[PDB]
RNA sequence: AAUCCGGUUAAUAUUCCGGAACCAGAAGGUGGAAUCAACACGGCAACGUAAAUGAAGUUGGAGACGUCGGCGGGAGCCCUGGGAAGAGUUCUCUUUUCUUUUUAACAAACCAUUGAACUACCCUGAAAUCGGUUUAUCCGGAGCUAGGGUAUGGUGUUUGGAAGAGUUCAGCGCCUCAUGCUGAAUCCGGUGCGCUCUCGACGGCCCUUGAAAAUCCAACGGAAGAAUGGCCUUGUUUUCACAUCUGGUCGUACUCAUAACCGCAGCAGGUCUCCAAGGUGAACAGCCUCUAGUUGAUAGAACAAUGUAGAUAAGGGAAGUCGGCAAAAUGGAUCCGUAACUUCGGGAUAAGGAUUGGCUCUAAGGGUUGGACAACCAACUUAGAACU
C-alpha cells in the first residue's frame, strides 16, 4: 500500500515546521540516504557517513570517498573536473 | 567519610582528646579556677569545621 | 530473594564497576567484580581483527608466550593474511615495472 | 519394583495407646492409588502387619512421605498428637517416638 | 589446583623436592583422591579403584608424608 | 598489574584465621628446547606448537569511547514435576501445604555438540530455470549455493578446587570439660515475547559522527655472537616448566538520614547512586503478601458549637457566581462507527454506539519424539457455543 501520497520520508515530522520546509527537507533526505554506485568497484554499495563522506562495503574497495553533503558528487565539482581536465590537456599539448 | 586524609585523621584524634573531662585534682589546686570549661565540644552540637 | 551490594566503595555503574552474580558454596548470592573484555589486535592495513590471537586487555599480552601473540608468517600479528598477500604481489609488480622503465629509458 | 516401607510403632504399643489393628484398616481404606481410594487390587500396594510393623509393599514407585502423612492423620484422629511423633530412621522406615 | 591424569606423572611430582605432603581422601562412591601439595599447586589424582589405590599408595616414595583425611 | 571461598569478634575483615590462588619486580636455583658451524618444525592454505637468538631505527595494534530499536545466547532470579528430611493443618477434605535440597576465584581439556555461527577467514568448485538468506533485504564470476577446514571461547560442558566446606535432620555422653562424639540426606527432571545483568550478530539516526595519556603487545629491520679433537667439552632461551626472594606508605569503626549530613533542633524541607521476591495487571501503576525492618511519632476520657479532611442526598439541574470556582460525570479492553477543516502528515480515543462475570465445551494456530502416518511429554493464545 502507498501509506502516504506526498510527505514520504518526511512523514516522521508530522504536521510541524511548514509544508515548504518539509518538502525541501524531503528532496535532500531522499538524496542523502540513497545508494550510489562505486566507480571503482561497480557495486551500488555507496552510502553516506557524515556529510561529505561516502563509504563502501564488501571485502574489496573498503575505500572512503570525499563527496557532497547530500550526494556523492555535486554539479559544481563535476563541472570543475572537466574544466580542469580541459586546461590540463591544453597545456600538455 | 571513612575516606579521609592522614592530616584530617590526626586532627580528629586531637579533637577527641580535648573533648574530655578535667581530672578533679586539677581544680583542687590552691588558686585554680578550672572548675568548669566551655570547651566541651559534642559532635551533634558544635562542628569542628575541619 | 537475595539482594546484593557492591564489594568496593565505588557506588556507581561505571565501566570500571562491572559485576556479575555468583552463587557460592555457602548458598550466598553476591557480586563478583570483573574486568572489561579484551580486544583482538587489528590489521594495520585493513582494520580487520587478526586471526589466531586471543582477545585480552593490553597488559595481559605481556604474559603470553611469543607464538600466541602472532602468526608464523611475514608481518604475523601485525597484518592480516590477505593484506600481506597484497603487499607481496604489489611489491613484486611495482619492482618489475621499475625494471622495464629503467630498461626503456636508455 | 518392590518397596519396603515400614511404620515401626513399638513405643506406643507398649503403653497400650496405638491400635495397630485400627491402623491396618486405616491405611488400606486411606491409601490412594491413581487418585482413588480402594484401588489396592493387590498388584500395586499390599500392606500387612509385622506384629509391631505395618510394613507396606509397593509396586508403583510409592512415596514414604505419603505414609508419614497418613500416619500423622491417624495419630490426629485419635488425639495422639502432643504424645507421639513419626520419625525417619532408615531407608523407607519410620518410627513413633514420644519426644 | 591441578588435576593429574597419569599415575606415572603423579609419582614423578612426588619424587620432587617441593612435594611436602600427600593427602588421601576417600569419597562415598568408593573413589580415592590422592592430593599432592607443592609450593604453587595442589595436584589431585583420581583413582577409581581400591586395588589400584593400594598399589599406588605402596608405589609412593618411602620418605613422602602421606596424611589420611 | 593482581583474590576467592568457608570460618571468626561485643565491636574489623575481598584486610584476621583455615584452605586455595594470582600479579609485579630482582637475582639466576634446577630442568627442558635450538644451535657440529646459526638461531625449530608441521599445514596447499586459513594457521598450529611447551620452548623456537633478535640491538638501533621505524611502523602497526591495544588502552579508546554516541544514541535508539528489535533479534539470538549465557548467568542469577522466577515458575514447575518427582524423591528425601523436618514442620503446619487434619469435624470433614487435602498421595496435602511450607522450608532445605548449595558449589567461588583459580587450573585443565573440550566446545556452535548440549544452547548460541557458516561470525570471520581458507581450500575444492564455478552459479540463469539464478540461488542463498534475516523478525528486519542483504549477499555472490571482486567467486554464490554446497562439501571440508582454520580462528575467535565462557557467566557453556566434563573435571580439579570439593565435600573435607556449607545446609537440613536424628542421637550419645549430660556439672561435663578443649563442647566434644556418632549417624542419615544434601538426589533426579523440565520451562520462557518473563525479570536483572551480560555477551553476539545486526538495523536506524546526525549541517551532532560521539577524550586524552600512562601502559602493554606485534611487526619491518639486521646489530651482535663465536665450540669442536666424529666426542667427556660454551653461549642463548627463564616471550618454555618447576623453584627462591621481595611487595613500603596513607585510608578502612559507624551513620548516609521522618534522630549521626545541611537547614539555629532528634525540623513533614533538601542531598548523587547499586541490588529488587509472589499474586492481580500492559506494567518498576494501584492494591494484598514473603524475606528484612518497624510497630516510632505525649497520653486518658468525652462526642458541644465552629472548623480541617473525607462521604451521601428527594425533586429540580448553574436558577448560584465576575466566571461551573469546587465537585460531579468520563475512564481499562474488544468490536462497530467517526464531521468541519487541513500545511494531506493530521484532525481522531473526534463525535456516537455495543460488549465485558462464572462454569462446561468446540475450533484453529507450534515443538520434542517410533515403528502416508504418532503414543506421550513440553506449551502458550485467539475466536466461538451452551448453561448460569
Ligand atoms: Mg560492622
Ligand atoms: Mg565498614
Ligand atoms: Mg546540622
Ligand atoms: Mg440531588
Ligand atoms: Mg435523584
Ligand atoms: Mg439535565
Ligand atoms: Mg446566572
Ligand atoms: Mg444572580
Ligand atoms: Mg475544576
Ligand atoms: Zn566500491
Amino acid at each position: 500500500t502507498k501509506r502516504t501520497k506526498k510527505v514520504g520520508v518526511t512523514g516522521k515530522y508530522g504536521v510541524r515546521y511548514g509544508a515548504s520546509l518539509r518538502r525541501d527537507v524531503r528532496k535532500i533526505e531522499v538524496q542523502q540516504h540513497s545508494r550510489y554506485q562505486c566507480p571503482f568497484c561497480g557495486r551500488n554499495t555507496v552510502k553516506r557517513t557524515a556529510a561529505g563522506i561516502w563509504c563502501c562495503n564488501g571485502k574489496g574497495c573498503k575505500k572512503v570517498l570525499a563527496g557532497g553533503a547530500w550526494t556523492v558528487t555535486t554539479a559544481a565539482a563535476t563541472s570543475a573536473r572537466s574544466t580542469i581536465r580541459r586546461l590540463r590537456e591544453m597545456v600538455e599539448v | 567519610p571513612s575516606h579521609k586524609s592522614f592530616r584530617t585523621k590526626q586532627k580528629l584524634a586531637k579533637a577527641a582528646r580535648q573533648n574530655r573531662p578535667i581530672p578533679q585534682w586539677i581544680r583542687l589546686r590552691t588558686g585554680n579556677t578550672v572548675h568548669y570549661n566551655m570547651k566541651r565540644r559534642h559532635w551533634r552540637r558544635t562542628k569542628l569545621n575541619i | 530473594a537475595q539482594r546484593v551490594t557492591y564489594r568496593r566503595r565505588l557506588a556507581y555503574n561505571t565501566r570500571s564497576n562491572k559485576t556479575r552474580i555468583i552463587k557460592t558454596p555457602g548458598n550466598n548470592i553476591r557480586y563478583l567484580h570483573i574486568k572489561k573484555l579484551g580486544t583482538i589486535p587489528r590489521c594495520g592495513d585493513t582494520g580487520v581483527p587478526l586471526q589466531g590471537i586471543p582477545a585480552l586487555r593490553p597488559r595481559e599480552f605481556a604474559r603470553l608466550s611469543h607464538n600466541q601473540k602472532k602468526v608464523q608468517r611475514a608481518y604475523g600479528g601485525c597484518l592480516s593474511a590477505n593484506a600481506v598477500k597484497d603487499r607481496i604481489v604489489r611489491a613484486f609488480l611495482i619492482e618489475e615495472q621499475k625494471i622495464v622503465k629503467q630498461k626503456l629509458k636508455q | 519394583v518392590s518397596n519396603k516401607y515400614i511404620i515401626d510403632a513399638t513405643a506406643a504399643v507398649n503403653d497400650k495407646i496405638f491400635d495397630v489393628a485400627a491402623f491396618e484398616k486405616y491405611l488400606i481404606d486411606r491409601i490412594k492409588v491413581d487418585g482413588k481410594t480402594g484401588n489396592l487390587g493387590s498388584s500395586v500396594v499390599v500392606s500387612r502387619e509385622g506384629s509391631s510393623k505395618i510394613a507396606v509393599i509397593a509396586h508403583i514407585d510409592f512415596s514414604g512421605r505419603y505414609l508419614k502423612y497418613l500416619t500423622k492423620k491417624f495419630l490426629k484422629k485419635h488425639s495422639l498428637r502432643d504424645w507421639l511423633r513419626v520419625v525417619s530412621t532408615k531407608k523407607g522406615v519410620y518410627e513413633l517416638r514420644y519426644y | 589446583p591441578r588435576q593429574i591424569s597419569d599415575i606415572k606423572q603423579f609419582l614423578e611430582i612426588a619424587r620432587r623436592k617441593d612435594a611436602t605432603s600427600a593427602r588421601i581422601k576417600k569419597n562415598t562412591n568408593k573413589d580415592v583422591k590422592f592430593k599432592l601439595r607443592c609450593s604453587k599447586y595442589l595436584y589431585t589424582l583420581v583413582v577409581a579403584d581400591a586395588k589400584k589405590a593400594e598399589k599406588l599408595r605402596q608405589s609412593l616414595p618411602p620418605d613422602l608424608t602421606v596424611t589420611e583425611v
